[PDB]
RNA sequence: AAAGGUGAAAAGAACCCCGGGAGGGGAGUGAAAGAGAACCUGAAACCGUGGACUUACAAGCAGUCAUGGCACCUUAUGCGUGUUAUGGCGUGCCUAUUGAAGCAUGAGCCGGCGACUUAGACCUGACGUGCGAGCUUAAGUUGAAAAACGGAGGCGGAGC
RNA sequence: GUAGGGGAGCGUUCAGUCCGCGGAGAAGCCAUACCGGAAGGAGUGGUGGAGCCGACUGAAGUGCGGAUGCCGGCAUGAGU
């Protein structure tokens, strides 16, 4: 049971996820995004092998108080390294239930306090990004919170820049983290809305 | 002092292993062992025919020690830390 | 706020650190360290030794559609080969 | 006071008495056994002393507590004649290393050591007691 | 990702260095030899904790019966007749109680006699 | 093969003093020369200098306990910290072992490097979540400060 | 209480989020008689000359006395 910016009343529509506002679906959910987002680079020679060393050395018996085969080993200075990192991924396939579970019961985590729905982006005039603070301001957004502006209209969106009032993500492209990150979430279009 | 006073000590702040009940000078009395005070010396049983009073100082916890353990060769060694509670009984009694 | 999100209580536990430990020096003693070949399989250990041939074919096999699922609910829908599919009988390949 | 960044520009730190010879080639072990006569003594005593002693060590131990009265009476103002070696003492230092041997147990056990300095020093200064 | 061992280890063996004071040479220097030292001195700290009340046990012993011997009885013959009389559990300490107070420990030694006899 | 670091800026130290020099001590510059070119911090082994309490009839894994002496009072006048004299007690660590102070292994000392991982639509268990008589997708396609689409297939669903 | 099984935890690096601190001085380094059941963690002091605690979650090249282990430095034998 949400209001929209300009024009009519909606979002009694959409009940939300049961049980109401589960951390631990969150976690989960978030979890596997930055496990998604993760990019394996690994700069190891693990291996004897990677590393580069002409391999026989100098006497097995009789040279006194040594017993190595190569300059190469792990325990060597120099040498490959016991178990290194390696280029892995890690990018599984979350359940598609709890995904959907997710971002539903992130909307429903801002029902406990503030969040917002608007139509007629048109206010902003262009962008000036000026505009947008007035839009914001008089919105009730000073900037003194953290805003993740969900919209169509490249225009509208193009007027928000900058790390500090806001931050814009496009075409219902909405994050599960993206949102329960920022303070407020700002959903504007109505189209993923309703 | 077993646990729990006795005898004669004149005047004077000591310490004792904890109280039980607890208070700012709520106060303790302790039935008597020996007396060499008044320059008469009488034994016990004679000891029960008196009584000391004593008032609570304050309720502390004892200076840390630790608790090391070692066998040799078995690997098997222990940290552990400990302080032993207590409270500090005045004396001024019969 | 992800500041305040929580663990899911008994999800993940830590894994196995056999660096230190101090009596930790894993696996055995001696005899059947450090191997890769340990495999739970192989010959003569009644396995061979076991008198089977019998003849492999396993040819047609058929999808079974329970009578007592047909019945009683639903509505009598008139299967033929076609509901089958949104019946949650949908299988195929056989 | 203020904060330890004004005491750093509020005194220049001066050295009374104080010079040190760095680097001489020599065994700190060996200059100790010269240095100790001198420590304590009447500075000229401390320069006659080092005239006729033996060992080589004595030379650039002299050298040095000369330099070491010379900044004492010029650049700290102080008196000769109160002047005597107040402490001295030797280092060590940063044992000399040619290019090489290098090799690994090839007719290796040799020397190559040519050990460091012992920097020498003696701080001087005035009598008191008299 | 990699964690060096760096600020680790050097924390640890200065925490075991520092118990070590007068102990002599590299006892109370190099490390590996500190910490050594400081599993037998585990044993010797705990054992002999536990000995410490042996110890005065001993003392105090020595004493009352030295008290006693000086007034005719000893220790079996004067905590005899003390037990006899249900009147002192008097026992523990009672060491200084000898060697402090002579009249007391006289007072003492002949009560403990009209317990025996 | 090892390999790196003045300073914000060379302002990189005229000039004086000891010396053949090296090297240092002043001066000056600089926030700093507690940065001076063997130029960021600067640990530990290891070498010295000064002080405190101590030691030249004492059998010793170097400790531990207990009391006394001397000295010191910035978590700190005691619940003390440092050192020490005497008493009591007291067979290094590790591995390997029926059994280790072992005259059995290893190791001069300190630093740093250094060993139970990773991969697969594998298998089987414990716990946890989501849906639940149903549960999932794979390649890929499309977006890609974002994720959605993708039912080819897999597992339940009947045993012999 | 040894191999072995089970439980709670301490610390280090990176990462996201939160709170923040720093030239009237960060990390590191040095001394210390305090706290904590232990891994440990604070307080003040001394160095230092730029950066860095704490909480919550996540990921590890994550914890050394030994391997006649590796690199380096410095001892002994000895002023022999
Ligand atoms: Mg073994
Ligand atoms: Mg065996
Ligand atoms: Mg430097
Ligand atoms: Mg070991
Ligand atoms: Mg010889
Ligand atoms: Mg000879």
């Amino acid at each position: 049971a949400q209001i929209n910016v300009i024009g009519q009343n909606g979002g009694r529509t959409i009940e939300l996820p049961l049980p109401e506002v589960n951390s631990g679906v969150l976690h989960e959910v978030v979890t596997w995004q930055l496990a998604s987002r993760r990019r394996g680079t690994a700069s190891t020679r693990t291996r004897a092998q990677v590393s580069k060393t002409g391999r026989k050395m100098y006497g097995q018996k009789g040279t006194g108080n040594a017993r190595h085969g190569d300059r190469s080993v792990p325990t060597f200075v120099g040498g490959g390294v016991a178990f290194g990192p390696k280029p892995r991924s890690y990018d599984y396939t979350l359940p598609r239930q709890v995904r959907q579970l997710g971002l539903a019961m992130a909307i429903a985590s801002r029902q406990e306090g503030g969040k917002l729905v608007a139509v007629d982006g048109f206010d902003i005039a262009d962008a000036k990004t000026k505009n947008f603070i007035s839009w914001a301001k008089q919105n009730g957004l000073d900037g003194t919170e953290k805003v993740l502006l969900v919209t169509d209209d490249e225009n509208t969106r193009r007027a928000a820049r900058n790390v500090s009032w806001v931050s814009v993500l496009p075409v219902a492209g909405v994050n599960v983290y993206d949102i329960l990150r920022h303070d407020r979430l700002v959903i504007d279009a109505a189209a993923l809305e309703i | 002092i077993q646990t729990g006073g006795k005898q004669y000590r004149v005047s004077e702040g000591d310490v004792i292993r904890v109280e039980s009940l607890q208070g700012e000078a709520g106060d303790k009395v302790e039935l008597k062992a020996l007396f060499v005070g008044g320059e008469q010396t009488v034994f016990g049983e004679d000891a029960g025919k008196y009584t000391v009073q004593a008032e609570v100082v304050e309720h502390g916890r004892g200076k840390k020690i630790y608790i090391r353990k070692y066998k040799s060769g078995v690997q098997y060694r222990r940290r552990t830390g400990h302080r032993q509670n207590f409270t500090a009984i005045k004396i001024l009694g019969i | 706020g992800s500041r305040k999100d929580r663990k899911r209580v008994g999800r993940g536990p830590g894994g196995t650190d056999k660096t230190a430990g101090r009596g930790h020096k894993g696996q055995k003693s001696r005899s059947g360290a450090g191997k890769g070949a340990f495999f739970e399989g192989g010959r003569s250990r009644l396995i061979a030794r076991l008198p089977k041939r019998g003849f492999n074919n396993v040819g047609t096999t058929y999808e079974v559609v329970k009578l007592s699922q047909l019945q009683d609910l639903e509505d009598t829908t008139f299967d033929r080969d076609t509901l089958e599919a949104y019946r949650l009988v949908r299988r195929k390949n056989r | 006071f203020r904060n330890k960044k004004q005491r750093k520009q509020q005194v220049k730190l001066r050295k009374p008495g104080f010079a040190v010879a760095k680097y001489v080639r020599m065994s700190p072990r060996k200059v100790r056994l010269v240095v100790d006569v001198i420590r304590g003594k009447s500075v000229q005593d401390a320069e006659d002393l080092l005239r006729f002693i033996p060992r080589s060590a004595s030379e650039p131990v002299a050298k040095v507590l000369n330099s070491a009265k010379a900044n004492a009476l010029h650049n700290d103002e102080m008196l000769e004649d109160r002047l005597f070696v107040k402490e001295a003492y030797v280092d060590a230092g940063p044992t000399l290393k040619r290019l090489i041997p290098r090799v690994p147990r090839a007719r290796g056990s040799a020397n190559i050591i040519k050990k460091r300095t012992s920097h020498i020093t003696i701080i001087v200064a005035e009598k008191g007691n008299k | 990702p990699r964690a060096k061992t760096g600020i680790v280890r050097r924390r640890r063996h200065k925490k075991v260095l520092k118990r070590a004071k007068g102990f002599w040479g590299s006892r109370s220097k190099q490390y590996r030899n500190a910490f050594q030292t400081l599993l037998n001195a585990a044993t010797y700290e705990y054992r002999d904790r536990r000995n410490k009340k042996r110890d005065f046990r001993r003392l105090w012993i020595q004493r009352i019966n030295a008290g006693a011997r000086l007034h005719g009885m000893n220790y079996s013959t004067f905590i005899n007749g003390l037990k006899r009389a249900n009147i002192d559990l008097n026992r523990k300490v009672l060491a200084d109680i000898a060697a402090r107070e002579p009249e007391a420990f006289k007072a003492l030694v002949d009560a403990s006699r009209n317990a025996r006899q």
